[PDB]
């Protein structure tokens, strides 16, 4: 049926549009899957392996792996998420969420016949202004209690339950203070992370020493 | 070998106990959950794939459940119970399903609290009565002179279909159509309007165009070209014999021994044919409408007669032409009469639509009968607006049998509920409990309603609920587009009492024949 | 990340078996190689040098044959725009006779050129209107090559000498004798009136004596026998008759009805005396052959006998109508005798074994009638089917040299001259039309290249000895097959001509064909069925 | 979901899986169907299951023709047929409205809208619309200049320029020739005969008939000049006793004397056919014609042929009336009461041969109120295309004629159409506007289309056309060959009105249905 | 070769084209010859073929027994209808013009 | 006319043998019923009889 069909017969090939309209399909699936998850009020999701453990999560990178699919655009998508939560450890589901939506919006100029070169031009153009205004509009801050207890809620409401996440945030904010030395880089593997499985879920603390 | 003894035949399966029943309740949520989403004005269309390969686009609820197929005899009965509902009043199929899906969920609970069914059932025969007492108080009468009510009734029936959108011209056609087929011979009233007020369905052109005839119009056209297609005042003759020469049932043989014998014989059977025509003629009508077959030889006698013969025509077409022309149709021509001549057609014109030729015998004067000639964007779309025409037709009918109407928008619902519960106030037995159930679960019209409207349902009920505690508040509604309470002496939104009537016979029964049973058994031959 | 899923829309929505190609590389550049490849098949049979192709149909019938129409016909072509080329190719031999070979090759070169012309950057549009443009050209320019005319056709030696060329690409090796059969076969036939018929021209093949001993004869040939004693006629007056030679019984039902026994004794008697008086009446006109088209009753051949008639059964009605044509006389409906007027004469009816064939022979002794027969002997039934082949080519070519009788220089002669005024028409239009009419000249250069490939001389020497002399001024210069070098010689002392109708249509054909697979963008397959045939096909 | 629970085998999908497979359905119809539009578009090859091979460019003939085995695919097939069956152009405009409002209505849809106020502002929006075509229709006197303008404007987007230049002459007189005063147009009196022996280009109007069979007995005349047509009705072959008569007899003599009398009955209409033709003409100046549409048996045939009477037999039921209006006689069901004025006439009466196929033409009738279109082509792919083309003709000039009023075409209507909803939008109550902005978004695809066909680009030929149709108020369309507004009124590129009108409620009704549709659901097994 | 996934004839056609067809024409020529050189002259000898039912044909006749060769090589065909069209024309010489056509292939 | 295809997006990137129940009805209506079956076959052992 194309170049590739007649040297290879069992060949799939999808060429041009196609190509596009599985990419932008492929990725508009996994932005509806995530939609739920961004921000404190998103929907916690139950996840069943093959033995059958059960894990329920809210995280969007957990929720990539854990999901059931053989797309090559969704795991692209896959390793660009893995990738921001090696590094950062945050902004998976904005990761998944802002690639759909930019696909999206090309798409809809694509097929009035645009080419994606002037999209990826216009792309790069925004990307460069809005890093500007991103540098413009950060907030220089002394890092004190407060503003870490400020990040922390920010983050563990996002992830858990109100009140686990205000029990955590004390908890996190305490452990990073406790191991930070001034002007030298956090060294994460010195906060040992142990689970014990006998008391309620809002009985987690910290230990000023080791278990 | 030595085959194995047992009492049943294999593949006789059986269940007992309170798995049946739950099972069976179960079943009816299921279904009363599949059309849920159909009701109120707000609702949403489903697209059935039928195995022919067709498709049904709809939002009535009898067609739903009746386009698909089920295995658990529960909702076998669910869907029995539609058909019942469909065909006595014509509408009011997707709020039965859901009355009597509720009614089951909750005896359920009662069922699971040491409770027999049979102080359930009767506690539900005791509401059911109270109902109908209810209903009946909160009627109000309806003159049948007015048009403006009439056309306002058809209207509210069907705001809440497809046709919402031309409800004006779609309430004239229905009316119309009724009023027409309206008829009484030896004082017996008869309103027949599934064979009298057919619906014709042409794909193409634009829905405004469709309107009812005041005649009937059939997919025919004249046996020869030289007949006339446009007459203004035509005398009909209806035939179900055929006009051609056909053998004896009696086993006749010729036996030929002299030369003229053959030629004589065939030149008296043309001679039979012209004295048919001859016969035929002497009534000097002007167009000869045949059930059977017209042979040529009768086509040119009666074209030198010039008179216009349409060949075949069904049963159904042509009792419905005897209807609106006045005619009578006649087996033997020797027979016909001056009385059997059908005067009243006010022309005879065949046109041609598209790329077919069709007769119209329209502007009859007094017609009993009535053709609704629909045109549209195509063949499902049409037949969604014959549905909807049907619904509107077969509410007229109950209207002019029964001249009650009771409030609509779930007004009804409320008012009874709340009658019930001031009765079963005064109660002391157990029975009091289920007595109640039922009272609250006829509350689920106007939640469906604010459902489907996509308002909250638990302020606006109970909002809607203490309205109704008031006491001069029986009209008080919703509104299926704004989600508001309103009173519907205002908003205008009525259904006939006898929609009502049956919609709560057939709910309560339902939950009580699937009530009574127990013990499913399965597998056995016929 | 296994697996690429089928495109959303119109992809997944395809049926199971179906297919869908779109766009220049998927639809039109595989057309144009199907075509190429059809073309490419058929290509060695061209000119008289052409080799016979050995060719089994699915039903195992061997055909052998150089007619590039009949192996189309055996060859079961499966891709669309072959089929199309194939379709242009028929209506090519419907339509005149000869040039199928032509209507391929000229279509090839067209589809092959317009692919590497869509390669090199023109839309399809402009080539489309290219060729267009250079086909209105070249039928423009045709005319004027016109070298000589038939000028007369109930000559022998002319007409022999006209058909010479037509059969001389079938069976080259024996031409002369075939032309001179087909040339009085057709001259009997052809009468004043200007109409000619085909059909009128009957071929009948016994086997046995080698294709050197056909001949023609001026009647009509059947493989059939006499049916009564006698087996040969001298002045035959035959009475043809369409119904049966028995007595008549009523159409819709006849039972004897006895009563008495003098009526069941005397009923087989005065049935016997009504034959009999029915075949006496027959005989007494003087009608002494009688042919009839349904059974032959037992009493009736015997009466028939009696009076020394010969009996002749005609199964097929054409045989029926023919004989008719050729003797003159009206095919009866009812037994009666025939007038004057409607019994027909033959100079001698006979049976007579050609081989180990018996047949009976209608022949006359003038050199006319209205159907003539060619008896066809041979070795091989093949031989025999090619024979016919070659005789239907060449009394095509008599019918076109009646419609038509202008000529045009054979040999290639035509194709280089056209390819060079068209050429030289390219060079002077501006715009991107001129590549296309280019190529389209160009395309003629494909005829004699493939003569000069058949003929096994080298092409590129011939084609540019071609284009020296034309250049000189010799518009009749063409492949010289008697020579094993590359040479040219003079096709109008030679003879080899070709019929301008023929040339016309073949060019029109092909141009329209290559045009219309041109057009063709999106191609959808519906998935193939094992039915058994369309109804319409029977 | 409850029908799985209920019926296992079921196949449902809901809400949004809802929307998002009939949008992707119409979306890959729109997509197939793009090329079609246009004089500019791409022809395609339909191979069947059997092989037969169909060219063409109609949208509902290609819809027929794919394989698809979609519902919603279906629902748009069933609304293109409507369409074609009615007013008989428009099925790609058709196609490509309703996959752009679909479109449309999903982009606004994705960001949280209920389709219910998208059907509202498409309602609005269709309402403002049709009153906008009821102000822009170009009333006209149809004469033959504009009735050519039409058949053009479908032709040369249905055929080849010089094929459609031929077949608008062929069509437009076709249909002045029968086309009588404030009478209805009867298109079953333009019979649609194809012949397979000559180019596409020599398809012509006959001013009579052409009838693919010929005379069944050898010694008949090929050609007679001057005739009497007879158009009769009656069995000329034997015919059995319908009570079973049979025969019986007790000698051969008496055996011949029943055959000879059971054919009196035939002999009788023979003998008075052949009266009334010896009385008509006592010479062999005139001829006769009997065109006979029930069997003539051999000896009726010789009977007739012995007298010089051409005879035609099993002819076409609408060939009785066909000859009727055209050569003027009276179709006879009997021979009872057989006069002189009852005999059509016609100035030339001869017979073609076409391999095995015989024809027979009837011209130089006096003033045929019906004739013939001869449909010529090598191919039989050709023929057909040319007969859907001749079709489509026939239909567009039926339609202008119909409605006197004529509509400018290439796209300049639905960008006029679009300015009026635009400027219309405010005038809406509610989030409806959005629907509004939608649907007229959805009426601008036809220049879209066309520029695409065309070789240009979408963006900047249709805002050079916005502006300039701003600019001026000009109903300017797309020029196929610049790119440049045009004005399709003064170049003459006319559309039906009755077309635009029947897309408008068509397209909007289907969409509006479809957007309502929330489940999709299969459970009769 | 390439797939060309659309082809131009219906799988299983089989072609074979050039000089190594027309030898292999000559070869199976020479075999049918040889099926009937021994019964040529005074010390000819008899052949015995058996059809399918069983019946036993013993002849000496070269058009008899390549009658009963269930020929189907389209060249060596020819060499059966050439002995066919002896035998039918003069009815003796159905070996001689077999073993002459081969010897002038060879 | 006779299938209704997956819809396009996450339903057609689903392996073969997963499920994939959302919403109200299709998780959390039927989480409940599982969970009152589990108690109903657990509740006939409580209390001393
Ligand atoms: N404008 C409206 N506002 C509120 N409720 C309405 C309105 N129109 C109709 N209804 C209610 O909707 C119900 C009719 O819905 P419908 O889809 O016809 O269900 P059914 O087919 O069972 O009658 C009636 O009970 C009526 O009370
Ligand atoms: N004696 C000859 N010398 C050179 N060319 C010849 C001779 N005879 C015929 N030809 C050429 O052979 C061609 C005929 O090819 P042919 O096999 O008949 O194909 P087709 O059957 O399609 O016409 C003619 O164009 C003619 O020019
Ligand atoms: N020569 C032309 N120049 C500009 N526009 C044209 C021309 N011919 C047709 N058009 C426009 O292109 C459209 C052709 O649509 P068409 O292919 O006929 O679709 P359909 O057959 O479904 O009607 C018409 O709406 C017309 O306005
Ligand atoms: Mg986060
Ligand atoms: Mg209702
Ligand atoms: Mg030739
Ligand atoms: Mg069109
Ligand atoms: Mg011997």
């Amino acid at each position: 049926m194309a170049a590739v069909k007649t040297l290879n017969p069992k060949a799939e090939v999808a060429r041009a549009q196609a190509a596009l309209a599985v990419n932008i399909s492929a990725a508009r699936g996994l932005q509806d899957v995530l939609r739920t998850n961004l921000g404190p009020k998103g929907t916690m999701k139950m996840l069943v392996s093959g033995a059958g453990d059960i894990k329920l999560t809210k995280d969007g990178n957990v929720l990539l792996h854990e999901m059931q699919i053989q797309h090559p655009t969704a795991s692209l998508i896959a390793k660009v998420a893995t990738a921001q939560d090696d590094i950062t450890g945050d902004g998976t589901t904005s990761n998944v969420l802002i690639i759909g939506e930019l696909l999206k919006q090309a798409d809809l100029y694509i097929s009035e016949g645009l080419h994606p070169r002037i999209i990826t031009e216009g792309f790069e153009a925004a990307k460069e202004k809005a890093l500007q205004f991103l540098e413009e509009v950060k907030v220089s801050r002394e890092m004190d209690r407060e503003t870490l207890i400020d990040v922390a809620r920010t983050s563990l409401r996002t992830k858990v339950h109100a009140e686990l996440a205000d029990v955590l945030t004390e908890a996190v904010v305490d452990s990073i203070l406790a191991i930070k030395k001034q002007d030298e880089p956090i060294d994460l593997f010195m906060i040992e992370i142990m689970e014990m499985k006998h008391k309620s879920e809002t009985d987690t603390s910290l230990i000023r020493g080791l278990v | 070998g030595h085959r194995p003894v047992l009492v049943l035949s294999q593949n006789t399966k059986r269940e007992s106990g309170r798995k049946v029943q739950s099972g069976n309740i179960n079943a009816a949520k299921t279904i009363a959950d599949i059309i849920r989403t159909c009701l109120g004005p707000k609702s949403m269309m489903k697209m059935l794939l039928d195995p022919m390969g067709g498709i049904v686009m709809t939002n009535d609820g009898n067609a739903i459940l009746r386009e698909i197929q089920v295995q658990h005899p529960a909702a076998k009965s669910m869907i029995e119970i539609s058909r019942t509902q469909d065909e006595e009043v014509g509408d009011g199929t997707t709020s039965v399903i859901i009355l009597a899906g509720e009614m089951l969920s909750v005896a359920e609970h009662f069922l699971e609290q040491q409770m027999h069914p049979t102080v359930v059932i009767s506690a539900y025969r005791k509401a059911l009565d109270d109902m109908i007492s209810t209903l009946k108080k909160i009627s109000i009468p309806v003159d049948i002179s007015d048009s403006d009510m009439m056309l306002n009734i058809i209207n509210s029936s069907i705001t809440t279909k497809a046709i919402s959108r031309w409800s004006s011209l779609a309430c004239n056609i229905a009316l119309d159509a009724v009023k027409m087929v309206q008829f009484e011979e030896n004082g017996r009233k008869e309103i027949d309007i599934k064979k009298y007020a057919r619906v014709e369905k042409i794909p193409g052109g634009i829905i405004e165009d469709s309107c009812v005839l005041r005649g009937v119009m059939i997919n025919k056209d004249v046996t020869h070209p030289r007949m006339r297609r446009y007459i203004k005042n035509p005398r009909i003759v209806l035939l179900d014999s055929s006009l051609e020469y056909k053998k004896g049932e009696s086993q006749t043989d010729i036996e030929i021994t002299r030369e003229e014998d053959f030629t004589r014989i065939l030149q008296m059977e043309e001679e039979y044919i012209q004295q048919l025509c001859e016969d035929i003629i002497q009534l000097k009508p002007d167009v000869v409408i045949t059930e059977k077959g017209i042979s040529d030889l009768a086509q040119h006698y009666l074209m030198r007669a010039n008179i216009t013969a349409i060949r075949r025509v069904r049963k159904t077409d042509n009792n419905r032409i005897a209807r609106a022309c006045g005619a009578r149709i006649v087996s033997r021509p020797e027979e016909l009469r001056e009385d059997d001549v059908g005067t009243g057609a006010g022309l005879l014109e065949i046109k041609k639509i598209g790329d077919e030729y069709f007769t119209f015998i329209t502007d009859c004067k007094d017609p009993k009968a009535c053709t609704i000639l629909l045109r549209g964007a195509s063949k499902e779309i049409l037949s969604e607006v014959e549905r909807n025409l049907q619904d509107a037709m077969q509410v007229c009918r109950n209207v002019l049998l029964d001249p009650q109407l009771v409030p609509g928008g779930g007004a009804s619902e409320m008012a009874v509920a709340h009658a019930l519960t001031e009765k079963s106030k005064a109660m002391t037995g157990v029975e009091q409990w289920p007595y109640r159930a039922v009272a609250q679960a006829l509350e689920v019209i106007p939640r469906t309603l604010i459902q489907n409207c996509g308002a909250s349902t638990i302020r606006l009920l109970t909002s809607l609920r203490a309205k109704h505690t008031q006491e001069n508040c029986e009209t008080w509604g919703v509104n299926g587009e704004t989600g508001t309470l309103v009173d519907m002496k205002e908003l205008g939104i009525w259904e006939p009492l006898a929609v009502k009537l049956q919609t709560y016979k057939t709910a309560v029964e339902t939950a009580v024949l699937l009530l009574r049973i127990d013990d499913i058994v399965s597998g056995h031959k016929k | 990340a296994l697996h690429v899923p089928k495109a959303p829309g119109f992809a997944q929505m395809l049926k199971e078996g179906a297919k869908h190609f779109s766009g220049l590389e998927e639809a039109v550049y595989r057309n144009i190689q199907a075509c190429k490849e059809l073309a490419q098949t058929t290509r060695t049979a061209y000119g008289p040098n052409g080799m016979n192709k050995m060719v089994i149909n699915h039903l195992e019938k061997l055909f052998v044959t150089n007619d590039a129409a009949t192996i189309l016909r055996e060859l079961e072509v499966q891709h669309p725009a072959a089929k199309m080329i194939v379709m242009a190719s028929h209506m090519q031999e419907q339509e005149v006779g000869d040039g199928t070979n032509f209507v391929l090759v000229f279509a090839g070169a067209l589809l092959e050129l317009a692919e590497e012309l869509l390669r090199i950057g023109l839309s399809v549009s402009e080539v489309i209107e290219g060729y267009e443009i250079a086909c209105r050209k070249a039928h423009e320019i045709l005319p004027n090559l016109v070298c000589c005319s038939a000028k007369n056709l109930r000559d022998i030696d002319e007409v022999s000498s006209l058909l010479r060329t037509s059969i001389m690409s079938k069976q080259y090796g024996n031409e002369v004798f075939l032309a001179k059969l087909i040339a009085q076969a057709c001259v009997s036939i052809f009468p004043d009136s200007g109409h000619f018929n085909v059909d009128n021209i009957r071929v009948c093949k016994i086997l046995g004596s080698g294709i050197s001993s056909s001949s023609v004869l001026h009647g009509m040939v059947f493989k059939k026998e006499t049916e009564g004693d006698v087996t040969s006629v001298k002045d035959a007056k035959i009475a043809v008759y369409s119904c049966p030679f028995d007595g008549m019984i009523t159409e819709t039902k006849g039972t004897v009805l006895i009563k008495t026994a003098e009526e069941l004794m005397n009923f087989s008697k005065g049935e016997e005396n009504l034959m009999d008086a029915q075949v006496k009446a027959i005989a007494d006109t003087g009608a002494n052959v009688v042919v009839t088209g349904g059974k032959v009753a037992d009493m009736a051949l015997h009466y028939a006998n009696k009076y020394n008639i010969m009996l002749v059964r005609l199964n097929s009605k054409w045989d029926l109508r023919r004989l008719c044509k050729t003797v003159g006389a009206t095919a009866l409906p009812r037994l009666t005798p025939p007038v004057l007027e409607e019994m027909g004469h033959c100079d001698s009816v006979y049976l007579s074994e050609v081989g180990d064939t018996q047949v009976v022979v209608f022949k006359h002794e003038k050199e006319d009638g209205a159907i003539s027969t060619i008896v066809l002997r041979g070795s091989t039934d093949n031989l025999m089917d090619d024979i016919e082949r070659a005789v239907d080519d060449g009394v095509n070519t008599f019918k076109v040299l009646t419609r038509d009788k202008r000529l045009v220089p054979g040999g290639g002669a035509t194709e280089i001259e056209l390819a060079k005024q068209i050429t030289s028409y390219g060079e002077t239009c501006p715009g991107l039309e001129q590549y296309a009419i280019k190529k389209f000249a160009e395309a003629f250069e494909a005829i004699p290249r493939a003569l000069a490939e058949n003929s096994g001389v080298k092409a590129n020497e011939v084609i540019s000895k071609l284009y020296a002399v034309h250049q000189e001024g010799n518009k009749n210069v063409g492949l010289d097959i008697e020579a094993e070098v590359p040479a040219v010689k003079d096709m109008l002392e030679a003879g080899i001509l070709d019929t301008y109708l023929g040339k016309y249509w073949a060019i029109k054909l092909a141009t329209n064909a290559a045009v219309t697979v041109l057009r063709v963008d999106q191609i959808i397959m519906a998935k193939p069925a094992g039915g058994p045939k369309p109804p319409s096909g029977k | 979901a409850a029908v799985k629970t209920l019926n296992p085998k079921a196949e449902v999908a809901r809400a949004q899986a809802a929307l998002a497979v009939n949008i992707s359905a119409a979306r890959g119809l729109q997509d197939v169907l793009r090329t079609n539009l246009g004089p500019k578009g791409t022809m395609k090859m339909l191979v069947s299951g059997a092989g037969d091979i169909k060219l063409t460019k109609d949208g509902n003939v290609l819809l027929h023709e794919m394989q698809i085995q979609h519902p919603t695919a279906s629902l748009i097939a069933k609304v293109a047929t409507a369409q074609d069956d009615i007013t008989g152009d428009g099925t790609t405009s058709n196609v490509l409205i309703i996959g752009e409002l679909l479109k449309q209505a999903d982009l606004y849809i994705s960001e949280g809208l209920h389709p219910r106020i998208i059907t509202e502002g498409f309602e609005a929006a269709k309402e403002k619309a049709l009153q906008f075509l009821e102000e822009v229709k170009v009333s006209r006197e149809m004469d033959r200049e504009t009735l050519i303008d039409v058949a053009r404007t479908s032709l040369r987007t249905k055929v080849h320029a010089e094929l459609a230049d031929v077949l608008t002459e062929a069509v437009v007189d076709s249909i002045l020739a029968i086309k009588k005063q404030d009478e209805p147009i009867d298109l079953f009196m333009i019979e649609i005969m194809e012949m397979k022996h000559k180019s596409e280009t020599d398809t012509s109007l006959i001013r009579g008939l052409v009838l693919d069979h010929g005379a069944r007995h050898p010694d008949m005349k090929k050609r007679v000049e001057d005739a009497y047509i007879l158009t009769c009705n009656v069995s000329l072959e034997y015919e059995k006793t319908e009570v079973n008569s049979g025969f019986f007899y007790k000698s051969a003599e008496e055996r011949e004397k029943l055959v000879k009398a059971e054919r009196k009955f035939i002999e009788d209409r023979v003998k008075k056919i052949i009266e009334l033709k010896r009385k008509v003409c006592g010479d062999s100046d005139k001829g006769f014609v009997v065109i006979n549409q029930k069997g003539i048996d051999p000896f009726s045939l010789d009977a007739l042929s012995k007298e010089g009477i051409v005879a035609l037999r099993r002819a076409k039921r609408r060939n009785m009336e066909r000859l009727t209006l055209a050569c003027g006689g009276v179709a006879l069901n009997s021979f009872d009461d057989l006069s002189p004025d009852c005999l059509g006439h016609a100035g030339l009466v001869y017979e073609y041969t076409l391999g095995e196929e015989k024809f027979t033409f009837i011209e130089k009738c006096n003033n045929p109120r019906s004739v013939t279109l001869l449909i010529k082509g090598p191919n039989k792919h050709t023929l057909t295309q040319i007969k859907d083309a001749v079709r489509d003709g026939l239909r567009a000039v039926k339609n202008a004629i119909d409605d006197g009023c004529v509509v400018p075409g290439a796209g300049a209507v639905e960008v006029a159409m679009a300015e009026a909803l635009i400027k219309h939008k405010p005038s809406v109550k509610g989030r409806a506007q959005l629907g509004v902005q939608a649907f007229a978004d959805a009426l601008l695809i036809i220049p879209k289309v066309l520029a695409q066909n065309s070789g240009f680009d979408l963006q900047e030929t249709l805002v050079k056309i916005q502006a300039e149709h701003s600019e001026s108020g000009q109903l300017v369309g797309v020029d196929l060959n610049t790119g440049e507004p045009m004005v399709a009124a003064e170049v003459g590129v006319w559309d039906n009105y009755c077309v635009k009108k029947q897309l408008l409620h068509s397209c909007t009704v289907i969409a509006t249905n479809i957007l309502l549709v929330d489940e999709i659901m299969r459970a009769g097994m | 070769m390439m797939p060309t996934p659309v082809i131009l004839l219906k799988e299983g056609t089989d072609s074979s084209q050039g000089i190594p067809q027309l030898v292999s024409n000559i070869s199976a020529c020479q075999v049918i010859a040889e099926a009937v050189r021994t019964t040529l002259g005074p010390r000819g000898m008899d052949k015995l073929i058996v059809d399918g039912r069983g019946k036993a044909t013993i002849s000496n006749d070269g058009a008899t027994i390549l009658k009963l060769l269930d020929v189907v090589h389209p060249a060596a065909k020819t060499l059966v209808d050439i002995a066919k069209s002896q035998d039918a024309e003069v009815g003796d010489g159905t070996t001689s013009v077999t073993l002459l056509a081969a010897e002038f292939l060879k």
